[PDB]
This record gives structure tokens, C-alpha cells and sequence, in this order.
């Protein structure tokens, strides 16, 4: 686990409805909720491929399971149900914990995405912006639609709002 | 010569199904059955080969 997902980020937003993980702004224009397309695709590409790797790894060849004996064979009806019961067995067991340690991959998998997707705007807004919980950052400056789109993109120019920021921090 | 004798005598068995008969006819060399062991089945088992006490 990773902290992010029932971590420092609380809970979910019912809100999002285009992706996994994304944003969530508020200027003087309004509010709204934009997922991150690059990271949503990514963990789609992946689950994807997981859910084939599984589904697609189970290859038979034509065989029929039933066998009729007579009286006079009983350890051949023996023999034919300890072959059957065992690989039934191996089966039940073998899907079991598969299913069971591939969901605690799925989740932390998409916990990394979004406490990777959290550095990453971290480390774009540096010291331009203040942290406060959540998965939330407080602008020290005055940002329009393109400031945030900038963000969300991964062109976020700190140098245009550093003296700005260096302005309303020290203060 | 084994178990004192040099003839032999070969043990044949079968398992008459609930409303069949069996018939046996002979002019010699018969050992007629007198008990036979009726046998409901159940689940498959084994024979164990050990010298443990029993408990």
C-alpha cells in the first residue's frame, strides 16, 4: 500500500465521471472536475491486459470427463474419481488464490497511480503553491483556466508566477 | 507340497444383484457356499498395513 487511496486522500468523488483518477480546481471562474487522461489510460491499459493474461491463458483440448465401469471394476472407477477430484481440487485452489492476490495487486496499483499522480503536480507547482492535506494545494498566485489546464497538461512555467508567489508567500 | 497338501482349492466370488439368482450345479469337485454376507456399500475406503494400537 501507498497512502494515497484511504490515506491522505480520504475519499472518492462521486463527482468524476470520466476516469479514475483527476482533478478537482476552484478559481473565480467556478469549479469542476477533470480526470488525468494520461494516467487513467495507462492503468486501463494495464488492468486490460491483466484481465486478458488471465482469461486468455486457459487453453483445452476436446476431452471428455465421464467414464461408465462395471462391477467387477472398482479401482478403475476409483482410479478415474481421485483423477477427477484432484484436478478439481487444483483448480478451485489454484483459481482461489489467484483471484485473491490479484485484487491486492489491482489495488495497489491504482493507489501508486494516484500517489504518483500527486508528485508529479507537486513537483511541477514546487514552492509556488502550499500543501494543505488532502491532496490539495493552495496557489499562492492568481490562476485563470490556462494556469490550471497548464497544470493538469504537464506545462505548469513556474518561472512566470515565481516572483509572484516569492510576493504573496513572504507576507 | 504347501500347507501340508499338494492339491489345491481355487476361491471364486460374486456379487448377486438385489432380485437375481445364482445357480449352482455340480457332479464334483464343489466347496458349496453356507454363509454368504450381504453388503450395502459406501464411501470409497482402503486397507491400512500397520502395527499400531488401537485407540
Amino acid at each position: 500500500l501507498f497512502g494515497a487511496i484511504a490515506g491522505f486522500i480520504e475519499g472518492g468523488w462521486t463527482g468524476m465521471v470520466d476516469g479514475w483518477y483527476g482533478y478537482h480546481h476552484q478559481n473565480e471562474q467556478g469549479s469542476g472536475y477533470a480526470a488525468d487522461q494520461k494516467s487513467t489510460q495507462n492503468a486501463i491499459n494495464g488492468i486490460t491486459n491483466k484481465v486478458n493474461s488471465v482469461i486468455e491463458k486457459m487453453n483445452t483440448q476436446f476431452t471428455a470427463v465421464g467414464k461408465e465401469f462395471n462391477k467387477l471394476e472398482r479401482r478403475m472407477e476409483n482410479l478415474n474419481k481421485k483423477v477427477d477430484d484432484g484436478f478439481i481440487d487444483i483448480w478451485t485452489y489454484n483459481a482461489e488464490l489467484l483471484v485473491l492476490l490479484e485484487n491486492e495487486r489491482t489495488l495497489d496499483f491504482h493507489d501508486s497511480n494516484v500517489k504518483n499522480l500527486y508528485e508529479k503536480v507537486k513537483s511541477q507547482l514546487k514552492n509556488n503553491a502550499k500543501e494543505i492535506g488532502n491532496g490539495c494545494f493552495e496557489f499562492y498566485h492568481k490562476c485563470n483556466d490556462e494556469c490550471m489546464e497548464s497544470v493538469k497538461n504537464g506545462t505548469y512555467d513556474y518561472p512566470k508566477y515565481s516572483e509572484e508567489s516569492k510576493l504573496n508567500r513572504e507576507k | 507340497k504347501v500347507r501340508d497338501q499338494e492339491g489345491r482349492i481355487n476361491y471364486y466370488w460374486t456379487l448377486l444383484e438385489p432380485g437375481d439368482t445364482i445357480i449352482f450345479e455340480a457332479n464334483g469337485n464343489l466347496i458349496a457356499p453356507r454363509y454368504a454376507f450381504a453388503l450395502s456399500r459406501g464411501f470409497g475406503s482402503g486397507i491400512i498395513n500397520s502395527n499400531a494400537p488401537m485407540d
